[PDB]
RNA sequence: AUGUGGAACGGGGUAUUGAGAUUAAGCCUUUGUUCCCAAGAUUUG
RNA sequence: UCGUCGCAAUGGUAAUUCAACUUAGUACGAGAGGAACCGUUGAUUCAGAUCAUUGGUAUUUGCGGCCGCGGAGCUAUCAUCUGCCGGAUAACGGCUGAACGCCUCUAAGCCAGAAUCCGUGCCAGAAAGCGACGAUU
RNA sequence: AUCAGAAAGGUGUUAGUUCAU
């Protein structure tokens, strides 16, 4: 599901968990876009009012990424939240477009809906009228000679 | 009838069936060897002589019905235990074919044991004398292995689809019986390889070109 | 291809010029990028050889080498590595099937059983 | 982390630090031997392996040989088991003592006046009373049963002349049952036919050899299967009834660093630690595998007693 | 199994031991040692050297591929037939060592 | 599609289980004491019989098989008093 | 197959025999499952797991 | 620390090189030869 | 006292990482493609070995004519190779069974199930562990 | 308490209170 996704991508950054912790902010955010934009990308891959709303979807995420490079400039770790929390804003208006997009996209999941050990030989088959010295162990190599070959 | 040697199709390399005694080998497929036995393993014993130690017997000897022509690399007295160990009208000697294939070089056909074009007259005349069936040098599908290259029998010779008409009429000449063009193991050039065919039914690969069971059985009228 | 896998030597190793034996218009194919790629191609292993000799299609162009032979000195039977006249690969199709016509030279019993039509390549297999 | 520290083995001769479990209802037999390993050769036997690549196929591989004389049951030695580990109650020698061993339990045996044990000897043959009663009390109070016996360094051609005497547990059958097996062989020659059937896979531990200034380690090398364990006195233990052609197992020219061995020898596929003339312990393995290689036969086809040293070209 | 003739020291050859060599010609050559298969690579001539067994022959300095049933008896026979080639080696043998000390 | 077969040991005190969804690796069960298997398991105990039917559900299990699609699986169907 | 197929096949065929009884058991057990995994939940997915409760 | 005593050579065997020489040195072996020694001290109840 | 042979408190730790074929070329699947498990073929990595096999190296620096090579021995993803065990259970799903006359992986109990863990095996051995045992100035 | 001890949730208990029948 889009919620789903969106809860993968926070526990993405869960896992993951100033200036520099304020990049990772948005780095993070914007690894969530970037996961929400490759779920809509796969939701693509599985058109008219749902294209329109993944690129609603994208222009919400687009608006998280913007907000991703202000957690960026925010090198408070408030400043950094707060504009994560407007990524997470942002996020929520993907969701919203989402919700509209998912009910096309469960519409269009219904219509898709709608042994190894083995040995022969045939000196046991011989036909031979000494088949029985055809399977003993006629003269072959006398310490390696060439009996068999005398044979 | 098609019969794929386990994994692959190439139950004629595995195993050169002859009417007398189809010339299977050692480690070849139980599912293709079984179902060459459904077909006229009865008749045609399918005895699993590894011939020259090798799991292609059908490559490495010109199973005919007539006889076997083993590979000259082949031992005489592991001939003599081939020959032996198949029925006596199906003689597994030791032809003294250049080739470590002879079977794949030699169409094995029961009426005429085709020999391969590249294959001197001499190893010709000694797979023709070790599978008591003449051997003419045959091209089957371009390549001089005929034997692995044309699905050999005295019903049918049939060779595979890249030989040409003439082509396929000179294996046909050469082994003494029809050689319908049929490119056996899954449209390879190796339609003897993938088709054991027989005097009795022309056997063929369940994972071979279905056209080329069809060509191999109606080169042998079965 | 088919045959059992092992540490035995290759004909057709990568970078290698593996003699087109099979008749497709190519005398050599060397294994620029060889299939499956100490990358090497055992006796029938088809590997992707662009053609040294021969052919120009297949010159320059990756095509599958069923080895033929491996010159290199390959474990026999009885284990004792055996080299053979030539590391000649005879050309494969994609499908592994041998592209050319008619094997050349020594093809070895392993360059049979791995690929039918590298059998019936191999006109006279050595 | 497994073999660090990498220091020289302790014991020339190899120690089994654990032998197999004994079970009460199999019959009393011994569970380890000892060998002196004469070298290396080259055989060729036909791998009857179902299902392998070359099923019914000659392969040549390597065959260590390591001579196996009868070793004569020196004495045993009763070890209780306690909570704290396996205590040794007592041990019981017989009443005539091989010179080799004698040899071997001094250090200095010219120097040595051969004194070692001779009141024991001299108890016993005076009154056997006190072995009675240790034995009992072995069989009814002992748990586990080591059998002491030492090896023939004399017959073997060995500069040494002290004998390798080594312990080993007796596995099967009751205390009892073991007290009177081992009473029976006691001062008794027991050679390695009666105890390996040259058909199963066992474990060999040896020390290796040292490359100077990297080895001396002590190993047990595993899933080794005894190809062929012929008799010195038979002239056909070196050769196969395929083709008959009876011929001794030593090389041409005498076998590299050994000679010629003489006495019961046993060829088991594969190499084992220790260069050649080095004691070596072939025991059963303590866990049972069912593996096709460990239960197909073993039937060497050639044996090639060409010359190991220089590059010999005749067998 | 068969023991090869060695084509540079005209002697057995055993399994493990020799070099194999094959030739375009479908021609199987085969090295008693490695001297041998240096001497073969070498395009020395067989009779031109004293160790040679070849060259001991033509100096003056010495002297069945028909299949049929599989008895062991006829392996036997086979194997007798070679031990009197043997014996009549051996006579040949004499004749070389004499000959060859001339 | 493929029956499963059932073989019963030791007057039942083993049951093997061949050819189950095509399965070439037969399963054995051994059975509870005082529980015997004729499939109907009779025994003094309840809980014995209870634990031997749980462990006979648990080999005839499907892995990495749809449910709802494939049905093949053994189930039980009732149990009581013997008398 | 087409259209539905596994609905087909379980009308022709039938459904599983304990496929009531099983949902009524993990019904039943459902109660005592949602305490167990709210008292075992730990790290990140507790406290989305207590909003999820306190949000139903 | 007085005997297959060992240790040395004499060798032989053995391969090497390419028949010859070195020939066990971490190739083998010695009905061959003599040497030394039924030790020299020390440690320790 | 000199020892000789054993025991194991204790730790290191071992096999390891992946496969394919067979299985079955079939359960599934309209069919084609492709089932768990079985053995085989292996690719490894690591460790254990050894120089038999293979190549060289090589103080037989030996030989034959400074070269042409070199035995022995060493060396090897340069070679030939050999190479762990059941539990406890995790996740996970249970059965039965109270609270909640039932039900209910559970609060009683019975379980199943991991390259994890513990065992197990290997390695070493408490220098300041132990036993048996010989001789005994 | 299966991390004791010296914001909250709990098929977590302990004592229970209040209200329903």
């Amino acid at each position: 599901d889009v919620n789903t996704f969106l809860d993968v991508v926070l526990s993405r950054t869960q896992r993951k968990t100033i200036s520099r912790i304020r990049g990772f902010y948005g780095r993070k955010v914007k690894f969530t876009q970037d996961t929400i934009t490759e779920k809509l990308d796969s939701i693509l891959q599985e058109k008219i009012a749902l294209s329109q709303l993944s690129t609603a979807k994208h222009l919400v995420e687009n608006v998280a990424r913007d907000y991703i490079r202000l957690l960026k400039y925010g090198d408070s770790l408030y400043r950094c939240k707060q504009l994560k929390r407007a990524a997470l804003g942002r996020m929520a208006t993907i969701i919203k477009r989402q919700k509209s997009s998912l009910e096309f996209l469960e519409q269009v999941r219904q219509h898709l809906s709608r042994a190894g050990v083995y040995n022969v030989e045939l000196r046991d088959k011989y036909i031979l009228q000494d088949p029985s010295w055809k399977y003993d162990r006629m003269p072959e190599l006398l310490d390696g000679k060439n009996v068999a070959d005398f044979v | 009838l098609r019969a794929q040697f386990e994994n692959s199709n190439e139950i004629g390399v595995f195993s050169n069936l002859t009417n007398s005694y189809a010339l299977v080998a050692l480690g070849g497929s139980e599912n293709f060897y079984s179902v060459f036995e459904a077909e006229l393993g009865d008749v045609v014993p399918v005895v699993h002589t590894t011939i020259g130690g090798t799991r292609i017997i059908g490559r490495l000897t010109c199973g005919n019905r007539k006889g076997l022509l083993v590979p000259s690399s082949t031992t005489d007295n592991e001939l003599q235990h081939l020959r032996n160990s198949l029925p006596d009208p199906v003689k597994i000697q030791r032809v003294d074919e250049r080739l470590s294939a002879l079977g794949n070089i030699v169409a094995c056909n029961d009426y005429v044991a085709l020999v391969h074009p590249d294959i001197e007259r001499e190893t010709e005349e000694i797979i023709a004398d070790v599978l008591d069936v003449e051997v003419f040098r045959q091209t089957v599908a371009g390549n001089v292995l005929t034997g692995s290259y044309c699905a050999l029998s005295n019903q049918g010779a049939l060779v595979h689809p890249r030989t040409s008409i003439q082509e396929q009429d000179e294996l046909s000449s050469l082994l003494q019986v029809p050689l319908v063009a049929g490119t056996i193991n899954r449209g390879s050039d190796v339609i003897g390889a993938g088709l054991v065919v027989n005097d009795w039914c022309a056997f063929a690969g369940l994972d071979t070109t279905a056209t080329e069971l069809a060509v191999c059985e109606s080169i042998f009228k079965l | 291809a088919s045959g059992t896998k092992y540490r035995m030597t290759l004909g057709l190793p990568v970078q290698a010029i593996m003699n087109c034996a099979d008749n497709s218009g190519a005398k050599n194919l060397y294994i620029v990028s060889v299939f499956g790629t100490l990358p090497a191609a055992s006796c029938g292993d088809m590997v992707l050889a662009t053609v040294k000799k021969g052919k120009p299609d297949l010159r320059k162009k990756i095509m599958p080498a069923i080895v033929v032979r491996q010159r290199k000195a390959w474990r026999r039977k009885d284990g004792v590595y055996l080299y053979f006249e030539d590391n000649a690969g005879v050309i494969v199709n994609p499908k592994g099937e041998m592209k050319g016509s008619a094997i050349t030279g020594p093809v070895a019993k392993e360059c049979a059983d791995l690929w039918p039509r590298i059998a019936s390549n191999a006109g006279t297999v050595v | 982390l497994g073999f660090l520290p990498r220091k020289r083995a302790s014991r020339q001769r190899g120690k089994v630090k654990a032998f197999p479990k004994d079970d009460a209802s199999k019959p009393v037999h011994l569970t380890a031997f000892l060998g002196y390993k004469a070298g290396m050769t080259h055989i060729v036997r036909d791998l009857d392996r179902p299902g392998s690549k070359m099923h019914k196929r000659e392969i040549l591989e390597a065959v260590t040989v390591i001579e196996t004389p009868p070793m004569v049951v020196v004495g045993v030695v009763g070890y209780v088991e306690t909570p704290r580990g396996l205590r040794s109650l007592t041990t019981v020698w017989a009443e005539h003592l091989s010179e080799e061993v004698k040899r071997r339990f001094y250090k200095n045996w010219f120097k040595s006046k051969k004194k070692a044990f001779t009141k024991y000897a001299k108890k016993y043959a005076e009154s056997t009373q006190s072995i009675n009663r240790e034995l009992e009390r072995i069989k009814k109070y002992c748990s586990v049963v080591r059998v002491l016996a030492h090896t023939q360094i004399r017959k073997t051609p060995l500069a040494q002349k002290k004998a390798h005497l080594m312990e080993i547990q007796v596995n099967g059958g009751s205390v009892a049952d073991k007290v009177e097996w081992a009473r029976e062989h006691f001062e008794k020659t027991v050679d390695i036919k009666s105890t390996f059937e040259q058909n199963e896979m066992i474990d060999v531990i040896g020390v290796t050899r040292g490359k100077g200034n990297a080895g001396y380690m002590h190993r047990t090398q595993l899933n080794s299967k005894i190809y062929r364990i012929g008799a010195g006195d038979d002239a056909k233990n070196a050769s196969t009834d395929f083709d008959a052609t009876e011929k001794r197992i030593t090389p041409m020219g005498g076998f590299v660093r050994y000679g010629v061995v003489e006495n019961d020898f046993v060829m088991l596929n594969g190499a084992t630690p220790g260069p050649v003339k080095r004691v070596l312990t072939l025991r059963k393995s303590l866990l049972t595998h069912t593996s096709r290689k460990a239960l197909e036969p073993v039937s060497l086809k050639w044996i090639d007693t060409a010359s190991k040293f220089g590059h010999g070209r005749f067998q | 199994m068969r023991v090869h003739t060695c084509y540079f020291c005209s002697g057995p050859v055993y399994p493990g031991h020799g070099i194999m060599f094959v030739r375009n010609d479908s021609k199987v050559f085969r090295f008693c040692r490695s001297k041998c298969h240096k001497n073969f690579k070498m395009k020395r001539n067989p009779r031109k050297v004293a160790w040679t067994k070849a060259y001991r022959k033509a100096h003056g300095k010495e002297m069945r591929n028909v299949p049929v049933r599989y008895d062991r008896n006829v392996i036997a026979t086979t194997l007798n037939a070679m031990k009197r080639v043997s014996q009549v080696h051996a006579k040949r043998e004499r004749l070389f060592y004499k000959k060859r000390l001339a | 599609h493929f029956p499963i077969n059932i073989n019963l040991t030791e007057n039942g005190t083993v049951v093997e289980i061949r050819n189950f969804l095509g399965e070439r690796i037969t399963r054995v069960i051994k059975c509870l004491p005082g529980v015997t298997v004729s499939i109907i398991l009779e025994g003094n105990s309840l809980e014995n019989v209870s634990q031997s039917a749980a462990n006979i559900k648990q080999i005839c299990n499907v892995r990495n098989k749809d449910i709802r699609k494939f049905l093949d699986g053994i189930y039980v169907s009732e149990r009581g008093n013997i008398e | 197959p087409q259209n539905e197929y596994i609905e087909e096949s379980i009308r022709k065929h039938g459904r599983r025999f304990d496929h009531e009884e099983r949902k009524r058991k993990k019904a039943a057990r459902e109660a005592h499952d949602a305490s167990l995994y709210a008292q075992k939940t730990r790290g990140i997915k507790a406290k989305l797991y207590q909003e999820k409760r306190r949000k139903e």
